[PDB]
């Protein structure tokens, strides 16, 4: 790209069509006819694929526009297929038109009025008229031809009346409306059409029957012969066709047929093919189709390839001759056919040859085209269609991702010297990496210098390009030469066709440029910010500061970064001023910070913050240079100002909170007053002695009064000093600040060292003594939770012969052992958190602030409380996948340990610490749950990868439009305004800190200047409508949701944010009133009130700003820290995947959660739990006796031993009548179908077949390889995409869219409904039994009837409320009393009135939600059930995000997923194409006959176009002075 | 409006939009057992007047099509029966903003 | 203390101007090549996100 060489001309929008042969041969440089490519000697062969026509070739000059290799763009040329051939990618719908047409009348077999009435609606559909195209269907009057022409005339009549209309007003242009919801109606209804087309037998218009075609997965259809039924309907309409005067079929013979009916069917196909009116006038013919030559593409892009030495052939050529070779033989077959014919008859010999010649080069071409649709040779050569999508394909891995120039990588390595702006560039880039810098009067002294200097000596110039265009190497040249042209870089030029035009130098990189700086994986926009250049001399690798450490997630292990050098002043502006460093302070995601100091300058903070921390005149004044150097530009006035004392007298002494407020002194503004802040410490008081207030952080009028600074303070910690000063000052100030203080700890740290010893590791000889005191108890803990899970009185012996017998039923069963680990944990884990709480920091011997071990868990600059314990008291109780340690079929935990011990050492609980060291015992089992980890992180399939990649490519285009409202690409609403208040989160900070702003008045009142802004803006319209909301909002306080007053709608919908001081979201509204009424406080509570609204005003989203990507930026980057596994509802990734990713309507978890009232009481809500629960006959019956008995006749005695009568109606809700009912009518005809499917199962197969093989029962360096040799490999490896969905997601993706009178009567009516009992006898009084006889004959034989009758119980249900499984009674959710269900139906829970209030039914299952309450509550729920999934790992994601992704999957008032599905409904093809399935997207853009406007992210990359986004969102005009 | 009891015939379905411009609404009283739009997250729909929607358009420069989507089979749709064209205006209480409009055409 | 036999720095490199392929005309793959550092998908999509088109282009 030259700014000297601009461009006038540029592409508006791309149509998409198919060329016709005679298109083509117009334009084709030389017809290819040869198979050969090289003649002898070495030159191209006349009519071959290398011939010199098609472009410059083996230095020869082009025979077309006679230019060499460099300057020939190279030509197109043909090969003229012998006969035409089926299109590959056009086939299966040229198949479909073939199916649905009559070979008759050559019409669709569908009748012609039921045809017109799709080509209406299609016409009506061009334009942007759904509503019209619905109406069309209401015109309506073995029906007579005057009557059907008649409603075809009326329907016309309708569709040219409803388009002049809405062509009158601003409905629909002469060039057609066209929407994704426009796009949806015409989907449907060519669907709709062909399926009704496909459907037809006998042809409607004309009753013959026409023959059936077939295909194979290769291009070639078989015609069907008609049956008997078929072919006599053809003679008795035989005699109407006079008065109005399986066999293969040949690619001829489907082209006559498809030319006469697209002929007679033009009208409905005229709007079929076209997405818009066809304004061209163009036929649509069915030659499109097929292929009657073939494109040869330009030399240029089918060169041979060559790798060393050798020169490998073009996989293309060796295709096209293949074409070539084929095309010959059918040329001379053809002959041969002219020559002989007077003997014929044998004519199955001459089809036979035709059939070959045929099935031959459409083969050729097909091979050529898509190589999966030709048949086998004995790897094959990659087709057009494998050349775009190869892997991930050419859009993206060469369009939507490109290698580029002006770029370098290397090893980062920390630097506290440099600014936290700044990237320390090694000189060996320095020298490489050029500006091209325009030459003028102002800058020729620099760059004269910069070509004397040369390439090698920096700052120097590679190379100077002249005003002609040509380019001087500077590179072989000496001083002299150098010097000489130094002394001509401003001449005049001599030529008038260049005097606008001035030289250029391509400079070395100085240290006023901007390099973007990139660490993969780019999770987010902050993992690629603008840097300012710093050439540090003697350097191999790249330096950064550790304020970025955070942002781009790089630690110094040895990891790689990515600079980029752009290359004009547009790109330098916006790597400056949008990309920067420094507007990256605070994330997106939740508005927090991340940036801030990490180790030693938190640890040296603590220190020199200390009240203990004194300075000397001499030493105070070198703290301060030390950090601001005004030469540097780190000063604000000129001159460092210093504060007085502390101490006078004896002696001139400076405290170390001192140095801190001549920093921000220096720093800060001198026109602006201090910073107000009141903050806390992540050290308590307690830590600092009796009295202190050093937890409490105090600034008054910029100067540190009170209280450390932390972590909490200069970490990438929310509402801390730093935090506090970029509200108050900008982010360039914070930037200062940061680096300043960064600076100062650095220095402090060398002047002042701090350390890490085994002293801050002992304990005192009391604290040693209440450790092993309290580990003494511990002992008795593995026996008494042992005795206590087993249910066993007075605390049973450890070796007892009862508890051991109970241990190994414990032992046996995962659930039991579960109850067993779970209670024994809880108990020592009480005695561990004793030892800490007693002996931490109470019994160490080293204390804070010396204790360095301590101090560093307490500061937040490395490691916590919980390492702290390891070292010095416990590592206590081992964890292994939520239970203790693995226990061995022997009841043994270890060989070392009893079978079945009752101690809580053998259980895993390690009373040992780091500091003294662990026993072989411990150390075993401390291997076993530290390795536990790492096994997780090796089994892990789920990636944020595919997820953030599917939320990006559907939401590129959504940003804030100039209208505040948030539209698509294509200009389709998403939102009315973002989160419906408008506000950028990197602003929603101190929007609510009203006692901060209040501190800080005059300061904010300064920053957010009015003086300019009172003559632009409204102040009292809003204010007087904020007043009438907040009437009728009081006046229906009471009242619910549905019964709220419409009257007056929130403020910020009737006036815009941005012009009326006022217009504030009601929930921003109320909390400031709040304030101003909870604290009565010279500012007054009015003046506050507009400063605070200014304040809104000034927190406004910029129109413009890409909120789509951002958003999946915002749920993809934090959901890379919910890898981990479970410690019942789906959570993390695989829930996320569930919604975003697949929009599941057979969710894996479904839930209901049931409000219940509070006339129910819990007693009453656990029976209705009971009641609702499914009931299985399993679940009731304790024993079934089958006595076999062989008599006469297989007798089988079924007894059904239940439990008792009031233990099942006290745990299922059951009675002994629902019982009675089950067995009599389900189970007995469910066992009688067992026992008969088992009887013909034994006849049919009488054993396994000897000799026949039977089905068997069940990258390999890159599986062997360690983190180490695997996590080296992604150290290189510049990243294509967002990982790979090849784990999980790839199978989710394989989805294609003596008895009593009354007994007696009751047993007779049983035996008379069921064909095998006999007897049949229930416990009707007390209700505890169940016997049945079964009957069968003498040749059923030997049956497993124990195990049959087992397996129809558990299949047995006795009650179920459909689609429930089990609902439960869980804690009441803050403070709500729900009822949790594992299943979803409303309708039933709508009869529960009396228990449930149906108004706050809540359910996850999103699909179940939309089908009965609607979008708007299903659009609700994605954003609940979203927020649940990050809420749970305390990941805190702005509902300004969630909101706009819910409202991207209901825009079309259905629950769409981000994937291929949900895509389909969207304007752009190429931003389709650059997704997945490039040729079948283009295949449908191009039936569309689709004009992509060229709208979309994607779509302008592809054509080179600006994006729209942002900068791209406007145009910039220059005024001009004379007329 | 029909409230049916259990189903209607094929052939009875086909005579609802059989007499223009008067419409017919079928209603499963089952499904009418509680409202919907007394639902916590269901929002108070309103439909919008001819006028109404001609200003909304206006004001955002917006093409019919162009603006969010709610089905005209949707339960709430339903419920305020309406019509293809018609737009209907949504106030949802937001997390981050409290009372917010937003609007739906009905296709 | 034990010294690691590995080398990080290995894959340093700078381009500016180097080589390109002759279908695409994109900076070729290689670094010892005087080859081009790839900006993947998930760069463009940052460039989309800080909404600097330029940087982009
Ligand atoms: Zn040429
Ligand atoms: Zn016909």
């Amino acid at each position: 790209m030259d700014i000297s060489k601009p461009v006038g001309s540029e592409i508006t929008s791309v149509d998409f069509g198919i060329l016709t042969a005679k298109e083509i041969r117009n334009l084709s440089a030389k017809q290819i006819t040869n198979p050969t490519v090289l003649d002898n000697l070495g030159h191209p062969v006349s009519g071959g694929l290398y011939d010199l026509a098609l472009g410059a070739f083996l230095r020869n000059l082009c025979s077309t526009c006679g230019l060499d290799e460099k300057f020939c763009p190279g030509h197109q040329g043909h090969i003229e297929l012998p006969v035409p051939c089926y299109n590959p990618l056009f086939f299966n719908q040229l198949y479909i038109y073939l199916r649905a047409s009559c070979l008759f009348c050559h019409h669709f077999r569908l009748k012609s009025v039921e045809v017109h009435r799709y080509a209406c609606k299609l016409r009506l559909l061009q334009y942007g008229l759904i509503d019209e195209s619905y109406k069309l269907d209401e015109i309506t009057l073995d029906i007579s031809s005057t009557l059907l022409n008649e409603l075809k005339s009326k329907r016309s009549e309708y569709v040219d009346m409803a388009i002049a209309k809405a062509l009158s007003d601003g409905r629909t242009t002469e060039r057609g409306s066209f929407t994704a919801t426009v796009n949806d109606e015409r989907k449907k209804l060519v669907h709709e059409f062909h399926k009704k087309l496909l459907s037809r037998g006998k042809c409607d218009n004309c009753g013959m029957f026409s023959p059936k075609f077939r295909k194979d997965g290769f291009t070639k259809i078989f015609e069907t012969a008609l049956n008997e039924k078929q072919i006599t309907n053809n003679r008795v309409k035989g005699f109407i066709r006079q008065d109005m005067i399986s066999t293969y079929i040949l690619s001829t013979e489907v082209k006559n047929i498809l030319d006469t009916v697209f002929r007679k069917e033009q009208c409905v196909l005229q709007y079929v093919f076209h997405s818009r009116p066809n304004l061209s006038r163009k036929l649509v013919k069915a030659d499109s189709f097929f292929m009657d030559v073939l494109v040869v593409p330009p030399t240029r892009f089918r060169l041979p390839s060559k790798l060393g030495e050798e020169v490998h052939e073009n996989s293309q050529n060796q295709l096209l001759s293949k074409v070539l070779t084929t095309s010959l033989l059918i040329r001379d077959l053809n002959d041969d056919l002219s020559k002989l014919k007077v003997s014929l008859e044998d004519r199955r010999v001459i089809f036979s040859r035709l059939m070959n010649a045929f099935v031959t080069i459409q083969n050729d071409v097909n091979a050529f085209i898509d190589s999966t649709k030709a048949q086998g040779r004995t790897v094959p050569i990659p087709g057009v269609k494998q050349a775009l999508e190869k892997k991930e394909g050419l859009f993206r891995k060469h369009m939507m991702g490109k290698r580029v120039n002006y770029a370098a990588r290397s090893v980062i390595s920390p630097d506290p010297n440099i600014e936290t702006n700044e990237i320390g560039v090694p000189p060996v880039f320095a020298v490489k990496l050029t500006y091209p810098e325009p030459v003028t009067a102002y800058n020729i002294a620099e760059l004269r210098q910069a070509v004397i200097n040369g390439p090698d000596k920096w700052p120097g110039a590679t190379q100077i390009q002249n005003e002609d265009g040509s380019l001087v190497s500077l590179i072989g040249m000496s001083v002299e030469q150098r010097k000489a042209l130094a002394n001509q870089l401003l001449t005049p030029s001599s030529n008038v066709s260049t005097h606008t035009l001035n030289k250029k130098v391509y400079r070395h990189i100085k240290n006023r440029d901007v390099v973007l700086m990139n660490r993969q994986p780019t999770l987010h926009k902050a993992s690629m910010m603008g840097h300012k250049v710093r050439v540090l001399p003697n350097e191999k690798t790249l330096r950064l500061h550790y304020a970025n450490t955070g942002a781009y997630n790089a630690d110094f292990d040895g990891d790689e970064m990515n600079m980029h050098f752009p290359q004009n002043e547009n790109a330098r502006a916006e790597a400056l001023n949008l990309a920067n460093t420094d507007s990256q302070y605070l994330t997106p995601t939740s508005g927090s910070p991340v940036r801030g100091l990490i180790q030693d300058h938190i640890s040296a903070g603590v220190w020199l913050t200390s009240k203990d921390s004194f300075f000397t005149r001499e030493q105070y004044q070198q703290y301060i240079y030390g950090c601001i150097r005004p030469e540097d530009g780190h000063t604000t006035r000129s001159k460092i100002v210093t504060l007085p004392p502390t101490i006078f007298k004896p002696y001139p002494l400076w405290t170390g909170k001192q140095i801190i407020t001549t920093v921000l002194l220096n720093v800060t503004p001198p026109d602006m007053p201090g910073i107000n802040l009141i903050s806390k410490n992540k050290i308590k008081n307690e830590y600092w002695g009796k009295g202190s207030l050093e937890n409490e952080v105090l600034f008054k009028d910029g100067a540190l009064l009170c209280g450390i600074l932390d972590k909490s303070q200069y970490g990438a910690s929310k509402y801390g000093i730093v935090h506090s000063l970029h509200e108050v000052y900008g982010p360039e100030v914070a930037a200062k600040v940061l680096s300043v203080l960064g600076r100062l700890f650095t220095n402090y740290i060398t002047a002042t060292a701090f350390t890490c010893g085994m002293d801050d590791l002992r304990l005192t000889a009391e604290g040693n003594k209440w450790r092993t005191d309290i580990l003494k108890t511990s002992v008795d803990t593995g026996r008494e939770a042992a005795a206590e899970v087993t249910n066993l009185d007075k605390d049973t012996p450890a070796d007892d012969p009862e508890l051991l017998k109970r241990l190994q039923e414990i032992l046996r069963d995962n659930n039991k052992s579960g109850i067993l680990d779970a209670v024994t944990s809880s108990k020592v884990n009480a005695i561990t958190s004793q030892v800490v709480s007693k002996c931490v920091p109470d019994g160490t011997m080293k204390k804070f602030p010396c204790n360095s071990m301590q101090a560093m868990a307490l500061s937040g600059a490395k490691g916590s409380n919980v390492n702290v314990s390891q070292i010095m008291c416990l590592l206590g109780q081992q964890a292994l996948e939520g239970r203790r340690v693995p226990v061995m079929v022997s009841g043994k935990t270890l060989p070392s340990f009893k079978p079945y011990e009752t101690d809580a050492m053998a259980g895993g609980y390690v009373k040992g610490r780091f500091y003294s060291g662990i026993k072989p015992q411990e150390y075993y089992f401390h291997c076993m749950a530290g390795r536990e980890g790492l096994i997780d992180t090796a089994v892990k399939t789920s990636r944020s990868g595919y997820l953030q990649r599917c939320l990006t490519k559907q939401l590129e285009g959504v940003h804030v439009s100039y209208d505040n409202s948030i539209r698509d690409a294509d200009g389709t609403l998403v939102q009315f305004m973002y989160g419906g208040d408008a506000i950028d989160i990197t602003k929603e900070s101190h929007m609510t800190q009203f006692e901060f702003c209040l501190d800080n008045y005059y300061a904010l009142l300064k920053k957010y200047n009015p003086s300019a802004l009172i003559e632009h803006l409204d102040v009292e319209s809003a204010l007087k409508y904020s007043k009438k909301t907040l009437k009728y909002r009081k006046k229906h306080s009471k009242e619910p949701h549905y019964k709220q007053s419409v009257k007056y709608d929130p403020v910020l919908a009737k006036y815009n944010p941005a012009k009326y001081l006022g217009s504030v979201s009601e929930n921003f509204q109320d909390k400031l009133e709040s304030f101003l009424d909870k604290n009565s406080k010279g500012v007054n509570e009015k003046k506050f009130r507009a400063l605070m609204q200014l304040k809104y005003m000034r927190s406004l989203i910029n129109p413009g700003e890409a909120v789509g990507i951002i958003a999946s930026q915002s749920v993809g980057e934090p959901s890379t820290q919910m890898t981990l596994n479970t410690f019942n509802v789906t959570l993390g990734i695989p829930r996320l995947r569930e919604i975003v990713m697949t929009a599941s309507a057979a969710i894996k978890t479904p839930q209901m959660t049931l409000p219940i009232w509070n006339d129910v009481s819990d007693e009453q809500a656990d029976t209705f739990c009971k009641s609702i629960s499914k009931v299985l006959l399993s679940e009731v019956i304790d024993k079934v006796i089958v006595t076999e008995t062989t008599g006469t006749a297989r007798s089988y005695v079924i007894h059904m031993r239940f439990f008792d009568n009031n233990e099942y109606s006290e745990e299922y809700d059951v009675s002994k009548e629902e019982l009675q009912n089950v067995i009599s009518n389900q189970f007995i005809h469910l066992l009688e179908a067992a026992i008969v499917k088992e009887i013909k199962k034994q006849k049919r197969t009488t054993g396994p077949d000897i000799g026949v093989a039977v089905p068997r029962l069940q990258n390999s360096k890159r599986l062997e390889e360690d983190n180490d040799e695997e996590q080296s490999h992604k150290k290189t490896k510049q990243a294509v995409s967002y990982d790979e969905p090849d784990e999980d997601e790839i199978e989710t993706m394989r989805e294609a869219e003596n008895m009593n009178k009354v007994q007696r009567d009751r047993q007779s009516a049983i035996i008379s409904h069921h064909r095998f009992i006999t007897k049949y006898n229930f416990d009707d009084e007390s209700g505890k039994w169940c016997e049945f006889k079964l009957e069968l004959a003498a040749d059923t034989e030997k049956l497993l009837m124990v195990n049959i009758v087992e397996e129809i119980c558990r299949k047995s249900i006795i009650r179920q409320i459909p689609h429930i499984d089990r609902c439960v009674h869980p804690e009441p959710e803050n403070g709500k009393r729900v009822l949790v269900t594992e299943g979803v139906n409303f309708q039933a829970m709508w009869d529960q009135e009396a228990f449930i209030d149906v108004d706050g039914i809540t359910s996850n299952d999103v699909a179940a939600v939309l089908k009965t309450y609607g979008v708007e509550a299903a659009r609700n729920t994605i954003v609940n059930e979203i927020n649940n999934v990050f809420s749970r790992y305390a990941i805190s994601v702005s509902f300004r995000h969630l909101d706009l992704i819910a409202d991207m999957m209901t825009r079309q008032g259905t629950y769409l997923a981000f994937n291929r599905q949900g895509m389909e409904t969207s304007t752009s093809s190429f931003m389709k194409m650059s997704y997945e399935t490039t040729c079948q997207f283009l295949t449908k853009a191009v039936l569309d006959n689709e004009r992509e406007q060229l709208d979309s992210p994607s779509a302008r990359i592809v054509v080179g176009k600006l994006n729209n986004v942002g900068t791209g969102s406007f145009d910039v005009l220059a005024k001009v002075p004379n007329a | 409006i029909f409230v049916y009891q259990n189903n209607i015939t094929p052939s009875a379905m086909k005579l609802v939009p059989s007499i223009p411009p008067a419409t017919i609404e079928t209603f499963n009283e089952a499904a009418l057992v509680v409202n919907i739009t007394h639902h916590e997250l269901v929002p108070k729909h309103i439909r919008l007047s001819s006028d109404e929607k001609r200003e909304l358009l206006k004001r955002y420069r917006l093409k019919e099509s162009q603006l969010p989507r709610i089905q005209r089979a949707d339960p709430v749709a339903l419920y305020l029966g309406l019509k293809r064209g018609e737009v209907v205006k949504i106030i949802r209480k937001s997390e981050t903003s409290g009372r917010y409009a937003s609007y739906r055409i009905c296709m | 203390y034990q010294r690691l036999r590995h080398m990080v720095n290995d894959k340093f490199q700078v381009r500016s101007t180097g080589p390109v392929n002759s279908l695409t005309m994109q900076p070729v793959k290689g670094r010892k090549r005087h080859g081009g550092i790839r900006v993947g998908e998930m760069e463009r999509d940052a460039l989309i996100g800080h909404g600097t088109s330029f940087l982009l282009q």
